[PDB]
RNA sequence: CAUUGGUGAGCAGCGAAGGAUUUGGUGGAUUACUAGCUAAUAGCAAUCUAUUUCAAAGAAUUCAAACUUGGGGGAAUGCCUUGUUGA
């Protein structure tokens, strides 16, 4: 029922730090602020880790063998993760701002550039168990003079050479007996050094500086040691080198400037292989894959990632996430995609299973406030603050309609008719509901009556009435069809600010500014019951709050509500750090989730640190800006007191935590929450939980396998359902033969009908037995059709996943087969040539 | 006695154990090595944060400790280990069987005195090396020269001299030659301690009466004699701040400070450590600071300061008494009840038989307060009646905690030994709450429970009654009289729907809670001594008295499992965080891990010491147990969380791998008649079908800039025959009329490779390559796997060479190949039949 | 732009406008993003638009 | 943050500045606090300009001029991005050298920007006034020290001191000897009349961060 | 008659060698614990100096440089740019 866990973080591709490839080159590890997303680019499957830091990540490094993953945030706090387990092995504090991590190419020991010191530690084995203190130190070198900005291992693992704001590079040997072989330093640059790299036979060293110069060092004569033989320069005027990388087997130098450019040189001899433009912001990180074919570029301003194959100039991927600008959410009527409406004036259709954006629409000028689909997943509607509401056709990608008012108010919420003929939008500038027809572009009516702005709209589908709820402290139900045109108001205790309607259409759930979810019947306007939701809310102290979180009431209500598709639970979320999952017939909460434990937002903690508070003021409300070494990162583009408009630079405050929208998924037991760090997607594993159903002393996996070996398929399937073990259901499901499928599917019990429907849907969207799954679906729908058509709400989010399977992965095989058949008929039937 | 799931992490909550600690100076900073059973721990001194702990437990207990700059010499049973940063950098095994008793390092020599009065002197090998390594000599003290060796000291400015102080006299040994040089006049008392004074030649000697002898060594004459009466002197320290003070810590709990110039006693700190646990076992002034670190045997280490004087001219006469400064501590007695206090596995509650409730920390060992038993001022108006001699509560025998309403009212309910009521506690303030909860039938609180929402507390007494108190206002609501023996377990569902109780009349009673009815009354055989409720699966477990664990589903209301196999009483047990295992520790010194689905014991540990509490983490990662002796909490981890664990039966031996590791790899193809798809991503077919337009959208907007000089063969210059392999394999497959290897390589090929080879087939001559390719695809469609891939390969062939075979239509070979193709494709239209039916009926069912 | 951001994007919208933009027949695969997947295959114009 | 010391010219007041916002003007000898300001913008330096009574601190962008009590008197719209302040005390001139590669002399009695001079060489890495001569020796990132004057819009004389950036310079009271340390771990003792370097310590076993010379010819290096 | 207004005088009740309110200071926590210093593959920590030096390496935009300005008018004299005379 309600065992959710943090599955995915969707809609954020890269924010800040270090972008890594897998050793095979198939997976791409990128840091969102705390967590780390991993994209498997071949199988098209992403995930993100459940653990998270307390501050933004500054470093990532994965082992060669793909076993261990060290992620270091800002200010030292490393976490060592077991990778193929997805589980945190150890926490270790390095107390200075760590600039770089890198394992050795052997794998045995890792280096760490932290301060002006080079630290070398030994890795813990993964085949062993957890220790109190697994990190055993190797050495700490302290030759440099200022902060160390880069770190590179030799190909054999016996040399490291580092790079620092000393304007200098330095070779250390790992072994004390090879100190004398390599104990040296390299001077001569002018601004910094930003990279130092070995050749593929380590007899040449290339060192690149922030000034824009590459020195080729070689161990030659004029007994003789380490001259500069060549000084090549990039002749960029305003651009500065921001990130360098080097693949030594193919001799590739990939440089990324602060103008947007990246250049690829060959470098024993400095030939411009390519010069391209990632964007119009700085380029903040470069990486290569092990073969040397893919180059991963990342920028932090606007937060984008670009994986580029450079032999044929081809973008493998070009994605751009979002941070603190996501005003609304919707699912496709499937578990396929999520459509987000974001403050930049953009709408993005994101996939789920491979967390990338499939499409972007960019026609609204200002921020897009809300987005809905029709009662079909081909057309969506969006409502924005430029005073317009537009329709979009997701087959030929065009806004075919743009409805506007007359007196140009700016629209906040919208709602679209099930029978897709009517779109009604409500604003806060006018508090009348404006309703347009969809086919003809005209506006039908302005439903008036609300005193004070309209906060939420919704269309009750299975009877088609309109529920509009407003700061009037009033719900109002309009019946706008059938020649009557009649209203009925309901009065609530506070000004309502969220609304949802049951799948039946029989009840409305409202969410008020007093901290109450109320639930009303809609035939008779009487109140059915309310959930009081004010004490199960985690509110936070801001860094600039002069009052306690206990007394603060900016965040003790919910501003988004969604009924489940059963109709039994509500998800709820507002301007606070907790998302709540409630149970309507029992008016008691099932669970509470804590959306972000990142101290670099604001409303996260309840109790700040009095060591940070001085008698001057908080140590965290001091301008750390003008200490910076960059004119562009030092200036302040802000406006006094503005919020919620424009870029994250235009407000001089720490971006708060909030959840802007929530929905339940239509097909699987998941829910998505559009929040300040992205789209948090929570989902359940019937694989991992043990939740049986009508057990007994005899029901056992051994007894079930005994029943299969004694050929009692109905009994084996029913025992596997009562054990509710996923591998057991899968074993017996593939173990029964073809000729007994209709008998078994007839004599299956009505209590285990929805369980077998859920199992077939999930297995079929990821399985290769299309014939077996279709035979099973045909037998079940044949045997038990009237039961499902009767219990249309118990089987909604199971038959929806089954429809998804049929349309997504069976109709495509049918398409290919029919095309081949008709092309063969034309090739073999028609006259030839000459 | 090893395990297969759990593995010991560390034992949490100990500070000291009565072995005299040692102080080690680093640069200008100090650390403190304290002994805790077999491991030691290295504490900072400016803050008392736990820096280091020993990484491997010793084979026996640690007798002595000493600490040079970076190195720590720990003398356990027969050996001496030389550790640095917790890791054993050298071992020094002695050549006897008698245990090591004392240990003193100085210079290049390490002097270790085993208990039969023989001192082993070890020497550094090279005078640059860091610890003594080699055997050098074996001195001995016979009976005619001295009694049992009390201590081994070294005085400053003594070339190769080792001051061995015995129970009768003080000896000096030359350690290089190995020759005694001096024997003091025999003291008429028994000497217990020695301590080198920070002046030359002077050692202080504490006896078993009240005497501290200031004894010279250049002359051999008792310079001073300071009498503590009616005490045994246990630890001596001097001051090196610039004031001439002395600290005499007694074996009664007292610590007395003398000024040696005025011959005065400045002060006496009374009862700092318990007399019953040794008293003061070590006191040390830090070197040049007015800070004394005193450690006892009651699992506590303190340190005090001497604030400077309040006068101006007088100064050393008006000395302020020593005030308190930092300290760490734990439990003195073993712990009684533990509980995980949140879902992060950050905090433990631990209530112990010294009547103290602590809040230990599993993240940082300096976050662990003690919860304060300081009552609240009444809300009625009367005066609370107790003793005016303040005391601690009786010991705790049950605890319930619920974090749903934290920081708003109380969320712990504790049941104390032989009292008639429970207490509320508050984990926010770490204080007691303002409500106490009575039973109302003269019965002791035998068990307690809390609602999930944090509103209700259920108290089950020792006469059957269940009282239900609201926790915000701590006010009584209900009372359930089903049992007439005691009530040994209460629980409420997560939906506040049903409520289980279980009691010593062998009775389980399932009540409703939203109504106030009885749903059922189950009677088992034996009495019932414990109940654990897993709410996520609605299964509870009852530990009985015919030595079994009865697992009962609460909804269908009957016994589903009955785990047998314990051979004595069942002390404690708990569920897995997901509902799959029950871990049960029992009084036959065993810990068994039973599996709930298959029903059998999958793991068994034998412990040396009986285990009285066992609690899984609320997260998956930790197991926490606690035993009969030992003042800590043993922490174990999950190999099962980082790996997979087989589920067999082990216990009768020690004391179908699909089903074992409970994973199931799906069949590649069930029948040889049913269709399948490819084993891979479902995007390979769409990419092959639309391989050109996706690359066209991937290419950038503008042209990139290049140079003019470039190597033409740059790819081949990236440094470090006759036929093609695909065509060769197709040719051999045509020769042998077997294309299986060709189809293996075609499924193997990547998107571009496939398009490249299929475009570069040969299509001019009597078309052998096209005929062989279509023959291979017909063999694949007869093989009935990779159906999407063979259909998409034929579509690619028709889009590349459609014009060639269209022009050369009705040629015999291509006609025959296409006829066989059409035969098998006709044979496989049934998939479209299936899809049409399922889509139409599903649409009708869902909408209409 | 500066005024809207300063005023915390509450404002009153633009009056209206019109513009007769053009379109071009392309596959929607090439119309959408740069990524290994896709979601629609048809052209960019209707059959009555061609 | 890390503080920053200035003494008055009488040697009777002390002006400390911390990198965060703490600016304190105190009497140091009778233990008084004349003015304490918790400015929040990162402050770089500060000088008592003519008395104990007025002092100018350099802030995140603009230089500010404060009274003897913390009453802010002026903010200088023309002194953008300064890190080095100074005061020619007979000429009543506040000299500010910044990150903009400019050098500005502002007459503090009238209120008038006497001169704006464009150092070509980019952000200034050190600065010290020759007191006997009242001429500003700046030290650039190239390694050149430059003697500057507010009438000539050209450097009076350029000296190549060190390889790579100059770290700190300091001129003797008598106006004859300049000490300059540069980030190539080097320290030069230069003569200023006739401009002949005297002697050049070449391998300091860390770069020299600060130099100062007393009124007895004592030479202090940090 | 009430006071859901203040100031006092007494009970009933609670009630173990007392009780209540306010308040200065210090300690420990408020993020998840791998020891101090330095010139650092080691040394010091009771000291770095009567080895603290030498050898090596190390010098573009022939100066590209305020990306750093509240709005309008101007700018004698300055400053910048371009040309010119004379050395």
């Amino acid at each position: 029922k309600s065992d959710f866990k943090f599955s995915n973080l969707l809609g954020t591709v890269y924010r800040q730090g270090n972008i890594t490839f897998s050793d095979d080159g198939k997976q791409l590890l990128s840091p969102v602020g705390n967590r780390v997303s991993v994209f498997d680019l071949i199988n098209n499957k992403s995930f993100t880790f459940e653990y998270e830091h307390r501050k933004n990540i500054a470093a990532i490094d994965l082992n060669k063998q793909g076993t261990l993953l060290i992620s270091i945030d800002e200010d030292g706090r490393a976490i060592l993760v077991n990778f193929k387990a997805r589980n945190v092995l150890h926490h270790f504090n390095f107390k200075e701002k760590c600039s770089a991590v890198k394992f050795s190419p052997d794998g045995r020991l890792f280096a760490l550039a932290s301060g002006r010191f080079l630290q070398i530690w030994k890795t813990p084995d993964v085949n062993k168990d957890r220790q109190f203190a697994p990190f055993v130190r190797h050495r700490v070198h302290a030759g440099h003079f200022q902060d160390i900005t880069s770190l590179t291992w030799s190909q054999d693992s016996r040399f490291i050479l580092t790079t620092s704001k000393d304007l200098s590079a330095k070779i250390w040997s790992v072994d004390s007996e090879e100190k004398n072989l390599a104990a040296t330093t390299f001077n001569g640059h002018r601004d910094y050094v930003m990279g130092a790299f070995f050749s593929h036979d380590q007899e040449k060293i290339y060192t690149v500086s922030k000034d824009g110069a590459v020195f080729v060092w070689e161990f030659t004569k004029r007994k003789y040691s380490w001259r500069i033989t060549k000084k090549h320069f990039f002749y960029a005027n305003q651009a500065k080198v921001k990130c360098v990388t080097f693949h030594p087997a193919t001799r590739l130098l990939a440089v990324g400037f602060t103008s947007g450019e990246f250049r690829l040189y060959d470098l024993p001899d400095f030939t411009l292989i390519q010069q391209l433009s990632m964007g119009q912001n700085p380029v903040n990180t470069v990486s290569v894959n092990q073969t040397g074919e893919w180059l991963a570029f990342g920028s932090s301003k606007l937060g984008q990632l670009l994986v580029y194959e450079w032999q044929s100039e081809s973008y493998i991927l070009k994605q751009q996430g979002h941070f603190d600008s996501t005003n609304s959410l919707a699912y496709s009527p499937d578990g396929s995609r999520v459509v987000t409406a974001s403050e930049d004036g953009k709408i993005k259709v994101w996939d789920i299973t491979s967390g990338f954006c499939l499409a972007t629409f960019e026609e609204h000028t200002s921020s897009v406030t809300a987005v809905q689909f029709a009662k079909r997943g081909q057309v969506m509607f969006s409502s924005s603050l430029d005073g317009t509401v537009r329709a979009w056709d997701l087959i030929r990608y065009r806004n075919f309609r743009t409805f506007t008012g007359t007196e140009r108010i700016q629209f906040n919420c919208l709602a679209v008719d099930p029978s897709g003929e009517v779109v009604c939008a409500g604003s806060l500038d006018n508090f009348d509901i404006h309703v347009w027809s969809v086919q003809t572009g005209q506006l039908l009516d302005a439903l008036s009556g609300h005193e004070g702005p309209v906060s939420c709209l919704s269309f009750s589908q299975e009877n088609s009435v309109l529920a509009s709820a407003s700061w009037d402290k009033t719900i109002r139900i309009w019946s706008i069809f059938g020649r009557s045109q009649q209203v009925e108001p309901i009065e609530v205790y506070s000004d309502v600010l969220a609304l949802s309607m049951r799948p039946d259409g029989k009840e409305v759930a409202v969410s008020t500014l007093k901290g109450q979810i109320s639930i009303f019947n809609i035939e008779d306007a009487k109140q059915v019951g309310n959930i009081d939701c004010r004490k199960d809310i985690i509110s936070g102290r801001f860094n600039q709050d002069r009052f306690t979180a206990k007394n603060s009431e900016r965040s003790k209500f919910f501003t988004t509500i969604h009924y489940s598709f059963d109709g039994m639970a509500i998800v709820a979320g507002g301007n606070n750090n907790s998302i709540c999952l409630y149970d309507v017939p029992n008016e008691v909460l099932l669970k509470r989730f804590i959306v972000s434990r990142n101290m670099a937002l604001n409303g996260t903690l309840e109790f700040l640190n009095s060591k940070k508070m001085t008698e001057a003021g908080s140590l965290d409300l001091i301008d750390d800006a003008g200490e910076n070494s960059d004119l562009e990162d030092r200036i302040d583009n802000s406006l006094p007191g503005s919020q919620r408009g424009g870029d994250l630079s235009t407000r001089k405050m720490r971006p708060e935590v909030r959840v802007t929208s929530v929905q339940f998924s239509p097909t699987a037991n998941a829910f998505a929450a559009a929040s300040t760090e992205g789209l948090l997607i929570y989902s359940t594993n019937d694989t991992i939980l043990f939740d049986p159903f009508d057990l007994d002393v005899d029901v056992t996996p051994h007894s079930t396998v005994e029943a299969l070996r004694e050929k009692q398929f109905l009994n084996a399937l029913v025992m596997a359902f009562r054990l509710n073990e996923e591998y057991l259901i899968n074993k017996v499901y593939e173990a029964i033969p073809i000729k007994e499928i209709p008998l078994v599917a007839s004599n299956i019990p009505a209590i285990y009908l929805p369980r077998i429907l859920k199992f077939i849907g999930d297995f079929a969207i990821e399985s290769q037995h299309i014939e077996f799954n279709l035979i099973w679906i045909k037998a079940l729908l044949s045997a038990s059709g009237g039961y499902i058509n009767e219990h249309k709400y118990l089987f909604s989010t199971a038959m929806r996943s089954i429809q998804r399977f049929i349309v997504r992965v069976a109709k495509e095989v049918v398409n290919t087969t029919t095309d081949n058949k008709y092309t063969y008929r034309f090739l073999v039937s028609t006259d030839g040539s000459m | 006695k090893n395990s297969k799931i759990f593995s010991p992490f560390r034992i949490i909550g100990n500070v000291s154990n009565g072995v005299p600690f040692a102080t080690g100076t680093l640069g200008s900073t100090f650390y403190i090595v304290t002994c805790v059973g077999k491991t030691f721990q290295i504490y900072d001194a400016n803050t008392l944060h736990l820096l280091f702990v020993s990484e491997k437990e010793t084979p026996s207990s640690i007798v002595a400790l000493s600490a040079h700059f970076h190195y720590v010499y720990a003398a356990y049973e027969n050996k001496v280990g030389i550790y640095k940063r917790g890791i054993e950098e050298h071992l020094l095994e002695l050549e006897t069987d008698a245990n090591v008793e004392h240990l003193c390092i100085f210079g290049d020599y390490l002097c270790a005195s085993t208990d039969d009065n023989s001192i082993f002197i070890y020497k550094k090998s090279d005078p640059q090396d860091k610890y003594p390594s080699e055997f050098y000599t074996k001195l001995t003290v016979t009976e005619i020269q001295g009694g049992e060796i009390v201590s081994l000291q070294h005085l400053a400015t003594y070339l190769n001299k080792l001051t061995v102080v015995t129970k009768s006299n003080v000896l000096l040994f030359n350690v290089r030659t190995g020759k005694l040089v001096f024997t003091s006049n025999e003291f008429p008392d028994q000497i217990t301690t020695a301590e080198p004074a920070p002046v030359l030649d002077i050692i202080a000697l504490g006896t078993v009466t009240g005497e501290v002898i200031m004894f010279n060594m250049r002359k051999g004459k008792r310079i001073r004699t300071i009498k503590i009466p009616q005490s045994r002197i246990s630890s001596l320290s001097f001051r090196t701040d610039g004031s001439s003070h002395l600290s005499v810590g007694t074996s009664s709990g007292d610590l007395i400070f003398y000024d040696l110039d005025r011959r005065s006693r400045i002060h006496v700190l009374k009862n700092i450590h318990r007399e019953s646990y040794g008293g003061v076992t070590q006191a040390t002034f830090l070197n040049g600071q007015p800070i004394i670190v005193t450690s006892g045997g009651d699992n506590s280490l303190k340190e005090y300061v001497f604030d400077p004087s309040l006068s101006q001219g007088s100064g050393d006469v008006v000395v302020q008494p020593p005030r308190y400064l930092r300290s760490r501590g734990g439990h003195s007695q073993p712990p009684s009840y533990i509980a995980f206090a949140d879902s992060q596995s950050h905090f433990m509650l631990s209530a112990s038989k010294d009547r103290s409730l602590w809040s230990f920390s599993l993240r940082k060992d300096a976050q662990s307060q003690e919860m304060s038993q300081r009552l609240h001022k009444k809300q009625d108006g009367g005066r609370v009646g107790g003793s005016t001699i303040k005391s601690k509560f009786p010991e705790i025998v049950a605890l319930a905690i619920e974090n749903a309403r934290i920081g708003e009212w109380e969320n712990i309910i504790t049941a104390h030994k032989d009292e008639k009521f429970a207490r509320t506690w508050d984990m926010r303030n770490k204080r007691v709450g303002r409500w106490t909860f009575d039973t109302t039938d003269d019965g002791f609180v035998k068990s307690v429970a809390m609602s999930q929402c944090g509103n209700f507390g259920f108290i089950g007494s020792s006469n059957g009654s269940i009282t239900i108190y609201n926790m915000q206002s701590g006010i009584l609501r209900k009372k359930y009289k089903l049992h007439k023996r005691a009530v040994t377990g209460i629980s409420l569902d997560g939906m506040n729907r049903k409520m289980v109780s279980c009691g010593l009349d062998g009775i389980v009673g399932f009540y409703d809670f939203n109504k106030s009815t009885l749903l059922g009354k189950l009677k088992l055989d034996a009495p019932i001594t414990a109940m654990v409720y897993h709410r996520s699966s609605d299964l509870f477990a009852l530990a009985l008295d015919d030595l079994s664990i009865v697992v009962i589903d609460a909804v269908t209301q009957r016994v589903v499992r009955q785990l047998w196999g314990h051979s004595n009483r069942i002390t404690a047990f708990d569920f897995s965080p997901e509902g799959r295992w029950i871990v049960s520790a029992s009084l036959d010194s065993t810990i068994r891990t039973w599996d709930l689905p298959t029903g059998g014991c999958i793991d068994g540990i034998i412990v040396d010491n009986v285990a009285t509490n066992v609690k899984f983490s609320p997260n998956g990662d930790l197991l926490a147990t606690t035993h009969v002796t030992g003042n800590g909490i043993c922490i174990w981890t999950n190999r099962a969380q980082f790996k997979t664990v087989s589920t067999r039966t082990i216990d009768e031996s020690e004391f179908l791998n699909d089903i074992d590791f409970n994973t199931y790899t799906s069949l590649e193809q069930i029948d040889k008649e049913l269709l399948t798809l490819s084993i891979g991503p479902r995007s390979k077919m769409n990419t092959l079908l639309h391989l050109d337009v996706i690359r066209k959208r991937s290419k950038p907007k503008e042209a990139p800039k290049k140079s003019e000089k470039l190597p033409f063969f740059l790819q081949l210059s990236g440094e470090k025959g006759f036929e093609s392999h695909f065509t060769k394999q197709l040719r051999e497959g045509s020769q042998s009329k077997d294309y299986s290897s060709l189809l293996a390589t075609l499924i193997n090929f990547s998107p571009a490779a496939v398009d490249l080879e299929i475009r570069s087939l040969n299509s001019f001559e009597p078309f052998d390559e096209i005929v062989w390719f279509i023959d291979a695809l017909t063999q694949g469609l007869k093989s009935n796997k990779n159906f999407e891939l063979y259909e998409t390969f034929m579509s690619l062939l028709f889009k590349a060479h459609g014009d060639v075979i269209h022009a050369n239509n009705k040629n015999q070979d291509i006609a025959s190949a296409l006829q066989n193709w059409e035969d098998v494709h006709k044979k496989e239209d049934r998939l479209d039949d299936l899809v049409k039916f399922c889509m139409g009926v599903a649409a009708f069912v869902t909408t209409a | 732009y500066k005024l809207d951001v300063l005023s915390s994007v509450h404002f009153v919208p633009k009056p209206a406008s019109t513009s007769l933009e053009i379109r071009v027949e392309t596959p929607t695969i090439s119309m959408e993003d740069a990524q290994p997947l896709y979601m629609s295959n048809a052209s960019s114009l209707a059959p009555q638009e061609i | 943050g890390p503080y920053h010391i200035k003494y008055a010219k009488n040697g009777t007041h002390l002006l400390i500045t911390g990198r965060k916002g703490h600016v304190a003007s105190m009497d140091w000898r009778k233990g008084q606090l004349r003015a304490e300001l918790f400015l929040n913008e990162t402050c770089h330096s500060a000088t008592y300009l003519q008395n104990e009574q007025y002092f100018a601190v350099a802030q995140k962008k603009y230089t500010f001029i404060y009274d003897h009590e913390g009453t802010e008197l002026h903010r200088l719209k023309q002194h953008i991005e300064a890190r080095h302040l100074d005061f020619l005390p007979y000429h009543y001139l506040l000299v500010t050298a910044g990150e903009t590669g400019w050098l500005k002399y502002h007459d503090v009695s009238t209120g008038q920007l006497v001169s704006e001079l464009r150092t070509k060489a980019g952000p200034t890495m050190a600065m010290a006034q020759n007191p006997w001569n009242a001429v500003m020796h700046l030290g650039h990132s190239n390694g050149t020290v430059s003697l500057w004057s507010p009438s000539m819009p050209e450097p009076l004389v350029k000296l190549l001191s060190a390889r790579g950036p100059v770290n700190s310079i300091a001129i003797d009271r008598s106006g004859y000897y300049m000490a300059t340390t540069g980030a190539d771990r080097s320290m030069k003792i230069w003569d200023i009349r006739n401009f002949k370097q005297l002697h050049s310590v070449e391998s300091l076993p860390t770069p020299g961060t600060n130099v100062s010379i007393s009124d007895t010819g004592l030479l202090a290096l940090s």
